[PDB]
């Protein structure tokens, strides 16, 4: 049961040097090899760091490697930090004529500041409910950064099931949008008092209200 | 502010030739009656050089934004002052230094600075209505610009701002070059009455300004004029104007010119080098006139294409496989010593194999083994549990780690486990294998002990018998078929490498090209670099030699290692490239002599004759040659070779 | 340089048997090991498969134990991947791995790769909603139009308003993966209430794997 751990978000800092720690748990990573190996985002992986003290041709000098037996853990390291570090970082071993592949530790970060979040609805009309269906959209729209979390309120407990959220798209207007479903039947439609699609924010929460009286 | 064109259909690029176009003053000296040759960056004669046109007679607006080389030309045939002037930089989005240099109505401006550049910048001309004159108002060149260093204000050239659609009258030409960060302009106003085809004549270009800006330029960029007079409707989406109007652009090159002084120093004629052999001829003589004879004006030598290398036969297996593959193991506190030597090293089955659990090289790399020669080759054997085995390594301690088997802190060696459970142990497990759990003291490197005394723990002795304080440091292993997987047995054998002053005799495996024949090639034989061909002798070699010398002592003769086969080396070609010439005021036309080189084409005595028909009648020769033929020009006319007459 | 190409991917099965080939070039075949590595959209890297260098020994992991297979020559310069009985975790991203010295050394090479996604919904009919929202205030993202497409697989649709006369202000929601991993999505278009009855609207929606063009009408309520 070889494993190796390692963050998810680091590195995220201009210009300087920052140590990255793997580490595992069942076995010494002393012992064998443990290579980092450099991916671009949508295009074929590459790697940084071989025999976990040198480097390919080609690679700058800046990455470098070291080995902490005292904390069983292999620390990579990067002193340039310059502009072509968007990636994510991953450390292999090899156990017993198996390989194992580490989580991932991903590094991107290398006029208004707050934007309101236009939140709008589409209850169901005639023509949709009258083919047994009834689709709820919850969309959102100019936020930033795009992190929010969607959720649906009933009458008098919210639901778990049947809501689908997508991730935010980068529109031409330096925003993002989001769109959330939901699949419900007429029944508990016209058995509940008032509808709400909440959605929250760093510091904000919009909540919207509706009645099934039309 | 700048705006965006709209596509619409343009004219591909068309490629014309030059004819005697592109020389300028090389240095601010003075020449008289001089044929003086230099090396400096020119336009060749006869080459290709890109066109483009501007002409609206449709719709004709295609100003990319070339590359910069070493030196440009830039010939225009202006007739309605359409051009307005240049731009360079580099990337062109206000990160680098770039330049400005705009031929304005009123004055004439040089300034380098960072301006944002568009991706058309352009001048604008609009018609007036109540004044028949052309007047330019849209300057949308570039948005801003932070801060520079270079500025310079030019004389107040007069500028004609209407534009027609009638044949040129003038021809403008203008130098660009950038030599140790010095900017070099060089222009001449030449009239003539012509549109295409640029005629033959020679007009050398004077220098214009010597403007110092030291910066880096790649790119750049052609600016033109358009009309909007009351046809169109004035916007720069679909319909405009821009008259008729033609430009060329050419790059520099490096090339050696020999230039000929007047009286007055002026430059009239310019031969080349490298071009034609008679203008090799030329200027190799440092005269403008030839007359009849031989001469020799450079060399020829063949250059080699391949590298062969072709190692001799290895077949000196190491003992590497009893080794490993030994049916019976020593215990760890008496290991086994092994010393491999004057083998050929193959680690090729050690590392392509998966069965071991280790392989952990210190001290040296294991990328490359085979590239690496030792002298003594060492490797120990013993078996260890699972849980002891990082105490293998230099620096760890523990039990194994001091009191049975100790490494130094400068290993080089290498480090091989793997796990062997049912090979060494049975149903009721193992007893008959052996560790140390006492000891006096610390152990050094690379020391073993086989004593087994009484370990002695406490102040007062117990007299050679077992009792308190005093135990067997020797004790039992014992191992269970369904034991824990760090309880199982494994074996661990530990390779040393080491360098002493007698020869290398444990060496990695070589590789060998395939043999290529006949061809000038470049072959290493364990003993010379030596390029050349391999023929097939008729000449035996004892067997014991690999060498082979001549009466002038040259390696000539190598014996290949892998399949006894005897091969001569020979110099691929060399010689010297003579011409015969007819003469002055006779011919124009040459030939070229091979002096020994062997191959219009007649393969003569005296070495390679083209150019120069063979004709098997004799007459009285004039022109020697060698080997009782001459040269002649006779009856059109051209050059033949043939027997001399005595 | 050595060149590596992937070709085995496109098309979607559960269950069934794939054949992925991966081409090497510029290097000796017969002397270095081979490895398969995969990637999940989104997720981290995990190891496949490994083989040696004349094909004796072949390893996996011990979730695809018992299925998989592997074999490779050395006379053409390819390697050979067979899969049989897939589920629907294997939407992964296949490079062909290849060794220097052994599975200490790392993989250090990763070939670009092919897409390989599987799933279960061959082909059916959209579902086509322009919903007409006939009562709605000012001053929010929609002035009043709607648009719904549901139900549809798989991906792209091609959406148009008016037959394509109007695209300004047309704004078209990413497709959202269901419960059952089916897309949805939305279109809207900014335009005056006030030409709600003097304007024709019709939403005209087309999928090209369903052969399907329905163009409808939007009426409010
Ligand atoms: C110990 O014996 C095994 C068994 O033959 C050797 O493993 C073979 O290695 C050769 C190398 O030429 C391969 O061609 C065979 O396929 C291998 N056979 C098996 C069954 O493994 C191994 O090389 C030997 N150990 C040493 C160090 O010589
Ligand atoms: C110039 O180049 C073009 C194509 O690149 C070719 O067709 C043409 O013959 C060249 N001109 C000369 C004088 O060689
Ligand atoms: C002509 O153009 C130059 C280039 O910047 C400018 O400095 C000059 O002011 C212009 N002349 C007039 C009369 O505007
Ligand atoms: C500003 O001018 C200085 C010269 O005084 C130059 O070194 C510097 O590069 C210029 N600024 C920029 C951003 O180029
Ligand atoms: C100019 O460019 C050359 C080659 O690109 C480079 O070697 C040199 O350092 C550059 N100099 C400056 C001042 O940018
Ligand atoms: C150049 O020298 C020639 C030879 O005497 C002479 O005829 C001619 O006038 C001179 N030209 C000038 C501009 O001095
Ligand atoms: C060199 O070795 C090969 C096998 O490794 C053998 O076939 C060949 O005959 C050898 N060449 C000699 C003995 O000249
Ligand atoms: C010159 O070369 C040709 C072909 O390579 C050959 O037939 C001929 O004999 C050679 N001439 C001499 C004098 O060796
Ligand atoms: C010259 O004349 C002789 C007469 O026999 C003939 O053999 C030979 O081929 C001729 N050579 C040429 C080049 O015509």
């Amino acid at each position: 049961n070889f494993m190796l751990t390692q963050p998810h978000s680091v590195s995220e800092s201009p210009g300087k040097t920052v140590t990255i720690s793997c580490t595992g748990s069942s076995g010494s990573i002393a012992s064998n090899y443990v290579q980092w190996y450099q991916q671009r985002p949508g295009s074929a992986p590459t790697t940084v760091i071989y025999e976990d003290n040198q480097r390919p041709s080609g690679v700058p000098d800046r990455f470098s490697g070291s080995i902490d037996s005292s904390s069983n853990s292999a620390s990579l390291t990067i002193s340039g930090l310059k502009t072509e570090d968007e990636a994510d970082y991953y450390c292999q071993s090899y156990d017993s004529s198996n390989w194992v592949f580490g989580g991932g530790t991903q590094l991107t970060v290398l006029g208004q500041p707050k934007a309101a979040p236009s939140v709008t609805l589409f209850p169901p009309s005639s023509e949709e409910l009258q083919a047994n269906k009834a689709t709820l959209v919850c969309l959102i729209s100019d936020f930033y950064p795009g992190a929010v979390t969607v959720a649906w309120k009933a009458d008098s407990s919210p639901v778990k099931a049947g809501v689908e959220t997508t991730t935010p798209s980068k529109q031409s207007n330096n925003k993002y949008a989001a769109s959330s479903y939901l699949s419900l039947t007429p029944e508990q439609w016209k058995s509940h008092r008032s509808y709400s699609c909440q959605v929250t924010h760093e510091g904000s929460t919009v909540e919207k209200t509706v009645a099934p009286t039309e | 502010q700048c705006v965006n064109l709209t596509t619409r259909t343009q004219l591909p690029p068309a490629y014309t030739n030059s004819f005697t176009r592109g020389v300028y003053y090389p240095d601010k000296v003075f020449r008289s009656s001089v044929l003086h040759s230099t090396q400096d960056l020119f336009l060749p004669f006869f080459s290709n050089v890109t066109w483009f046109h501007a002409i609206h007679v449709t719709k004709r607006f295609d100003n990319p934004v070339l590359p910069f080389n070493d030196g440009v030309y830039f010939a225009s045939t202006e007739k309605s002052n359409i051009i307005r002037g240049w731009i360079f930089g580099t990337t062109l989005d206000s990160k680098t230094q770039s330049l400005l240099i705009v031929n304005n109505a009123t004055n004439v401006v040089i300034k380098v600075c960072e301006f944002q550049f568009c991706n058309d910048p352009f001048l604008g001309v609009y018609y007036h209505k109540n004044n028949k004159s052309w007047m330019e108002s849209e300057f949308r060149v570039y948005s801003s610009a932070n801060n520079c260093t270079f500025e310079y204000v030019s004389q107040p050239f007069l500028m004609d701002l209407e534009g027609k659609q009638g044949n040129f009258k003038n021809l403008r030409e203008f130098v660009f070059k950038n030599i140790d960060g010095y900017f070099k302009i060089y222009s001449k106003h030449t009239p003539i009455n012509l549109v295409r085809d640029l005629p033959q004549g020679f007009s050398a270009l004077e220098p214009l300004v010597d403007l110092p800006i030291g910066i880096n330029i790649t790119r750049f960029q052609t600016l033109l004029a358009l009309h909007r007079s009351y046809l169109t409707p004035g916007d720069s989406s679909s319909g405009w104007t821009a008259g008729a109007a033609a430009y060329y652009v050419g790059y520099l090159q490096p090339r050696t010119f020999l230039l000929k002084y007047n009286e007055n120093g002026t430059i009239t004629d310019a031969v080349d080098c490298a071009l034609d052999p008679l203008s090799e001829t030329k200027c190799t003589l440092k005269s403008f006139t030839v007359e009849k004879g031989i001469y020799q004006t450079s060399n020829f030598r063949v250059q080699p294409t391949e590298s062969i290398v072709r190692f001799p036969n290895i077949t000196n297996l190491c003992p590497f496989g009893e080794v490993f593959n030994a049916t019976r193991f020593a215990s760890v506190y008496a290991w086994n010593r092994k010393r491999i030597s004057n083998c050929v090293a193959d680690y090729s089955v050690l590392y392509n194999s998966a069965s071991f659990s280790t392989f952990k090289c210190y001290g040296v790399s294991p990328t490359k083994l085979n590239d690496l020669c030792f002298t003594n080759v060492y490797a120990d054997s013993f078996v260890i549990r699972g849980d002891e085995v990082r105490q293998i390594a230099p620096g760890q301690t523990g039990k194994i780690a001091d009191y049975n088997y100790k490494l130094p802190d400068d290993f080089t060696g290498c480090v091989i486990a793997w796990n062997s459970n049912n090979l060494d142990s049975k149903v009721g497990g193992n007893y008959n294998y052996l560790y140390r759990l006492f000891r006096k003291s610390n152990l050094k490197p690379f020391e073993r002990d086989i004593s087994t005394e009484i370990y002695q723990a406490g102040s007062t002795p117990c007299n050679g018998v077992e009792g308190f304080n005093c135990y067997f440091p020797l004790q039992s292993y014992g191992f269970q078929p369904t034991n824990g997987v760090g309880y199982q047995p494994y074996r661990v054998v530990v390779l040393s490498f080491e360098l002493l002053h007698a020869p290398a005799t444990v060496c990695g495996p070589k590789k060998s090209t395939n043999l290529v024949k006949n061809k000038c090639v470049n072959f290493n034989f364990n003993g010379l670099t030596g390029t050349g061909v391999l023929t097939e002798s008729n000449k035996k070699f004892l067997p014991f030699q690999q060498f082979g010398r001549d009466i002038a002592d040259t390696t000539d003769a190598v014996r290949d290692p892998q399949t006894l086969e005897i091969l001569d080396i020979t110099p691929c070609s060399f010689g010297g490239v003579s011409v015969i010439t007819p003469g002055t005021n006779t011919s124009n036309q040459v030939a070229v002599l091979y002096q020994d080189v062997n191959c219009n084409v007649f393969q003569t005595r005296a070495g390679c004759l083209i150019g120069a028909e063979h004709v098997n009648n004799s007459y009285e020769c004039d022109i020697p040659i060698g080997a009782g033929i001459c040269a002649s020009y006779q009856t059109s006319q051209s050059i033949i070779a043939y027997t001399m007459s005595l | 340089e050595v060149q590596l190409v992937e070709s085995g991917g496109g098309l979607v099965q559960p269950g069934g048997s794939l054949r992925l080939s991966c081409a090497a070039s510029g290097f000796t075949f017969s002397s270095y090991w081979m490895s398969w590595v995969r990637q999940a959209p989104g997720k981290g890297l995990e190891w496949v498969a490994n083989i040696k260098q004349d094909g004796s020994e072949k390893y996996y992991v011990d979730s695809v134990k018992g299925r998989f297979t592997i074999s490779r020559d050395n006379a053409k310069n390819s390697l050979y991947l067979q899969m049989n009985s897939l589920r629907a975790e294997d939407t992964a991203v296949y490079y062909c791995a290849r060794g220097q010295l052994g599975p200490w050394v790392g993989v250090d090479y990763w070939g670009q790769g092919t897409l390989v996604t599987v799933s279960s919904a061959s082909t059916k009919g959209p579902s086509v909603f322009p919903l007409a929202p006939s009562s709605k205030s000012t001053s929010g993202g929609t002035a009043a139009l709607g648009c719904l497409v549901k139900d549809y697989f798989p991906e792209p649709v091609t959406v148009s308003w008016n037959s394509g006369a109007l695209t300004s202000g047309v704004h078209t929601f990413p497709a959202v993966l269901q419960s059952s991993g089916l897309y949805s999505l939305s279109s809207v278009v900014t335009v005056p209430s006030s030409s709600l009855g003097t304007q024709t609207y019709i939403c005209n929606v087309n999928h090209k794997p369903s052969n399907t063009k329905v163009d409808k009408k939007v009426e409010p309520k």
